[PDB]
RNA sequence: AAAUAUGUAAGAAGUCCUUGUUACUUAAUUGAACGUGGACAUUUGAAUGAAGAGCUUUUAGUGGGCCAUUUUUGGUAAGC
RNA sequence: GGAAUACUGCCAGCUGGGACUGAGGACUGCGACGUAAGUCAAGGAUGCUGGCAUAAUGGUUAUAUGCCGCCCGUCUUGAAACACGGACCAAGGAGUCUAACGUCUAUGCGAGUGUUUGGGUGUAAAACCCAUACGCGUAAUGAAAGUGAACGUAGGUUGGGGCCUCGCAAGAGGUGCACAAUCGACCGAUCCUGAUGUCUUCGGAUGGAUUUGAGUAAGAGCAUAGCUGUUGGGACCCGAAAG
RNA sequence: GAAAUUGUUGAAAGGGAAGGGCAUUUGAUCAGA
């Protein structure tokens, strides 16, 4: 990490201006669209009880 | 050889330009949420419309509130807490959601309730019981000088600059949030909804993640 | 109720006065409470701080200490501030001319000063010829080469000084000090 | 005085500060130095190590006046000389007229050689002299001349 | 020595927040949403509609 | 000496009051009082009568006439808070009331004061004489009977 | 072979570069360690918090415990 | 196909009733309204009015009523206890003084400090004055014989308040006492090495070491007093069976 | 010339103790303005 982070300042301060050095944890999910092309919801209920012994 | 009208104009003058510079900001971000708020409106009807489902940006923002009180805690939900700076019954406090903060909701699950307030809940919020933590004093949030004054070096300049820099988990959240002092609550108007606070908001009761509910509790609680 | 983090009502820690009841001393601190107060000089902060501190929080500082602070390269025209005693050292023999300003000054101290062409000056003259702390150089004296601080930590192998009332052969030199004798520490 | 001792301050409270459970017995652990090999043994060897055993030879009939010999060392070796003839000794360094130190007089019986003194003679006579006091004694100019 | 509440004392209110008066004067509160007449796709409404 | 005097002593300087911020704006009296209209007194020595309410005075009081000559009350001021405001209006279009302030109330019987109630009252009556029982309605005194529950009566 | 618990790390006492000391080490300026000199501050390098942090002296009482949930031993069991 | 309504949510939408509070005490602030004068609900209550002017309010006390309230002290994990002492009241009644000390603090003086053994003197157990000693400190280390503290700006490095220079400022540089870590140097002990010289067995230079010291490295101590703590003393008070 | 304890007088209360706390009624008593 300290190497690719003085590669990535090395960078920044030969193209111009943005870091963004820290870590940070994982993010909340974005936005997404989810298509139903070919993947129409498939209902489930739950299952009756039985024993299969 | 009075040098007293020549610096009251003067500041008077300053005043009324910060005073235009909030009008401003005000302004744009109440576009900044209409637009947001309709264009995910927006989303969501042209996903029906295609046969999609847009599946919504997971919650940035949660209010947490103490709703337990200080005795008989387990050390590590206790240190939580504490690290939360809820250290007294309804005590809430503004948690950006990340992996590792959601970690620490999850530890003191049964001793909060928690959810994802609405710009309304953080606007009456901050308005009421808006403190800034000054020189380790809390501050009432009475004038925007004293948020300019405390904050004023991350671009925050008003209550208002405040309430979005907090709904928008913004780059200084972390500064904003801290400078506010944790909200005390009383006890809901209208009671907690249900007969016993301290099982789970799915099983009928008070704690945990109730997501969207945070928002009628907390104006109960306001 | 509330989860308290920290220990309630809890003092400072700090002198915020001098134990002493001197009155001159306490016309020092006023002197240098309205300094520190109104001037925003580090200087006066820590001499305020030093006025408060205990007899032996303000060691002894010698001709000899301020001789080689003066040594100190750039320092040679500094005014010394001691906030406390200034004594005499005879192991010096080349005292330079200089500016002390201490609370007290044995009467060795200010001969071999004043022989040598300086001055010595209380602190409120200090305070009118520098408000600011102008041109000063702090000194303190040893603090830990106190009796007492030898005896500190007594234990197992730490080489800490028994508290002992006679001492020569007889008198805890044998078992726990050496190997032939049990163990040594 | 009693009126600023703290029993002043326990009247109305029973045990006065000596506890309810553990009171003020007379003598528990013990009077004196009693068990320090046995239950203060850990108090005895920590803080007193070496307490315990002999560590050398007897000496029968030991007088301090025979080991009489207190230390001067170089580093003062002119506060012997009163003061205003100090100034004039100092200055004006020469081999011939240089000031006599009679140390045995000021109470000493060796002379040792910690400080350093300045380039000046002095003959100091004394009963004892560390090498090195000497050594710098003669460098300064000086002398060692041993009495009795 | 005494904290006014906004959302009550209007004067406090304008005092913080200057775009109060114009928020108030627009009905900014009341905004009247653009009609828009998307609808549903069909699978969506058969899904919904599943049993 | 017998206490010692303290070193120091409290200033006896009363010191000024700070300038109050609360202006004296005029009272919103309710709706149910409008001139005319039959009031019905709650306390005082009148309590019970049912008078005519007339105009509404600077000290917030309202001024009230019984009239006179029909239930005894006289011209004179009352709460508006001791007074239950009937749906039972006369017109008092023609009484002039214009003369009857604070100052006319401000502390037998003045002549001057008689003089104004015969002139109030006659104008009154002649406007209660054209809706019928409305005299004996205002000579009669107003009471709770058993089973009146005035969180539901109207009036 | 989990869950819980647990060690370490997440920088300026850092990363890299040039070359001085030695009686150590190497076939060998080979290296080792310590140095002299040089470049790299907005996020100086995850989060959250921090009635601050660090340090010292000196002494009191105490050194019979018991209870609840959970883990658990002996015991048929026990308010063992 | 076009509406409505429910549900949920939002408004810096309007408005009615009720209760508790009125801290502060010239002005200063942020605002609102007004073109401006100025006004305001804007850094905490004012205006108007009535009765009374004393037992009316209030205090105290006794009682009544509603609700609550086991007997203290003590040992104890646990006492209201079917654990112990206590019928009652007065008076007495238990951490003291001393020798020697630890820490801390105040004071005097300070490489010194301590007048009070004693002498002088006295307005006579006071106060005042004082020589020589002596105690502690200024040197340690070794069982001892004995030896005995600067390579150096009394060291290097890292940090270090304060000060100094530059800079509007941020910061940069210099100097850095106390103090902390670390590597060295010096003294003593221990183990080696063993020069010139020679009473030929003395002397012990020089250079070393996984060794060791309660050391040195520009002194801090001495004295008085106070709380607290320690030890011996009857030793906080009272108590054996014994000898 | 205290208290324990007691007589008389006066006041009050009193269905198997009494005493106490909060609050007010009633009686008595009283200061302040
Ligand atoms: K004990
Ligand atoms: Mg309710
Ligand atoms: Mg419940
Ligand atoms: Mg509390
Ligand atoms: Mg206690
Ligand atoms: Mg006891
Ligand atoms: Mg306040
Ligand atoms: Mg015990
Ligand atoms: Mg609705
Ligand atoms: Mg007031
Ligand atoms: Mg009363
Ligand atoms: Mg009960
Ligand atoms: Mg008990
Ligand atoms: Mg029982
Ligand atoms: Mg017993
Ligand atoms: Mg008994
Ligand atoms: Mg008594
Ligand atoms: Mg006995
Ligand atoms: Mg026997
Ligand atoms: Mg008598
Ligand atoms: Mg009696």
């Amino acid at each position: 990490r300290v190497k690719a982070n003085a590669a990535k300042r090395a960078e920044a301060k030969a193209q111009g201006v943005a870091v963004q050095l820290k870590r940070q944890p994982a993010q909340p999910r974005e936005s997404r669209i989810v298509s139903t092309e070919g993947n129409v919801p498939q209902t489930l209920a739950p299952v009756p009880y039985e024993t299969f012994i | 050889a009075e040098q007293v009208a020549a610096e009251r104009a003067a500041r008077k003058a300053a005043n009324k330009e910060k005073r235009a510079i909030i009008l401003e900001r005000n302004a744009a971000y109440q576009k900044e949420y209409e637009t947001a708020e309709r264009n995910i409106i927006q989303a969501k009807r042209d996903a029906k419309a295609a046969g999609s489902y847009y599946v919504e940006a997971q919650h940035k923002l949660v209010f947490v509130v103490r709703i337990k009180g200080i005795n008989k805690i387990p050390p590590k939900p206790r240190k939580v807490l504490q690290l939360l700076r809820l250290t007294r019954i309804n005590s809430g406090t503004f948690v950006k959601v990340t992996k590792a903060t959601l970690e620490l909701l999850k530890l003191i699950e049964p001793y909060v309730a928690y959810g994802y307030p609405s710009y309304s809940t953080i606007r009456q919020l901050v308005y009421k019981r808006g403190f800034g933590k000054i020189n380790k004093q809390r501050v009432p949030l009475s004038d925007n000088a004293i948020i300019e004054a405390n904050l004023g070096k991350y671009g925050i300049l008003s209550i208002d600059d405040l309430i979005h820099e907090i709904i928008t988990v913004g780059p200084h959240f972390k500064q904003a949030n801290n400078f506010l002092w944790p909200f005390k609550l009383s006890n809901p108007s209208g009671g907690w909804g249900v007969p016993r606070k301290f099982k789970h908001f799915i099983q009928g009761g008070s704690f945990g993640n109730r997501e969207e509910f945070i928002n009628k509790l907390v104006k109960s609680m306001n | 109720g509330i989860d308290h983090t920290s220990k309630q009502h809890k003092r400072s820690g700090h002198r915020t006065a001098p134990k002493s009841d001197n009155v001159y001393l306490k016309l020092l601190v006023k002197l240098y409470t309205f300094l520190a107060r109104r001037t925003d000089a580090p200087f006066n902060k820590v001499v305020l701080k030093a006025l408060f501190l205990s007899k032996i929080n303000r060691p002894p500082v010698s001709v000899s200490r301020i001789a080689r602070a003066l040594k100190q390269e750039g320092a040679a025209n500094k005014t010394v501030v001691v906030v406390g005693t200034v004594t005499d050292d005879a192991r010096i023999f080349e005292f330079p001319k200089t500016t002390v300003a201490a609370l007290r000054f044995t009467a060795g101290a200010r001969a071999k000063i004043v022989k040598a062409g300086g001055e010595c000056i209380t602190l409120d003259q200090l305070a009118v010829r520098a408000p600011k702390g102008q041109n000063t150089l702090i000194l303190r004296g040893p603090r830990n080469s106190r009796e007492a601080v030898r005896h500190f930590g007594m234990g197992p192998h730490k080489g800490k000084a028994p508290r002992i009332l006679s001492t020569g052969r007889k008198f805890e030199r044998a078992r726990g000090r050496r190997r032939s004798k049990g163990f040594k520490v | 005085p009693s009126r600023f001792t703290k029993t002043r301050k326990h009247r109305g409270h029973v045990s006065a500060g000596k506890g309810r459970i553990g009171k003020h017995r007379k003598h528990p652990g013990g009077r004196g130095m009693a068990g320090g090999q046995h239950h203060h043994r850990i108090n005895m060897d920590k803080y007193h190590p070496g307490y315990f055993g002999k560590v050398g030879m007897r000496y029968f009939h030991k007088q301090q006046a025979h080991f009489w010999k207190p230390v001067l060392n170089l580093d003062k070796l002119w506060t012997l000389i009163p003061e205003d003839k100090r100034d004039q000794y100092l200055k004006s360094a020469s081999k011939e007229t240089a000031p006599v130190i009679d140390t045995l007089a000021a109470g000493y019986g060796k002379i040792l050689g910690k400080g350093r003194i300045p380039n000046v003679p002095v003959i100091v006579k004394a009963r004892f002299v560390s090498k090195l006091a000497e050594e710098k004694i003669r460098a300064a100019g000086g002398v060692v001349e041993l009495i009795a | 020595v005494l904290k006014k509440n906004p959302l009550k004392n209007k004067q406090v209110l304008l005092r913080l927040n200057p775009y109060a008066k114009v928020f108030a004067a627009e009905k900014l509160g009341s905004k009247k949403a653009e009609k828009t007449g998307t609808k549903p796709a069909a699978v969506f409404t058969e899904t919904l509609k599943h049993d | 000496s017998a206490q010692k005097a303290p070193k120091w002593y409290p200033s006896e300087d009363v010191a000024a009051l700070k300038k109050t911020r609360k202006a004296a704006r005029p009272q919103k009296l309710r709706a149910s009082l409008v001139p005319g209209t039959v009031l019905i007194l709650l306390a005082g020595r009148f309590r019970g009568k049912r008078v005519v309410y007339l105009k509404h005075l600077e000290d917030n009081t309202l001024l009230i006439s019984g009239p006179f000559k029909v239930n005894g009350v006289p011209l004179r001021r009352v709460n508006a808070r001791y007074v239950i405001a009937t749906s039972t209006k006369v017109s008092v279009e023609g009484v002039n009331v214009e003369k009857f302030n604070v100052e006319y109330f401000a502390k037998e019987i003045k002549a001057e004061r008689v003089e104004d109630q015969k002139v109030v009252d006659k104008a009154l009556i002649a406007e209660i004489k054209k809706t019928p029982l409305l005299k004996q309605y205002l000579s009669a005194s107003f009471s709770l009977k058993n089973g009146d529950k005035p969180h539901m009566l109207k009036f």
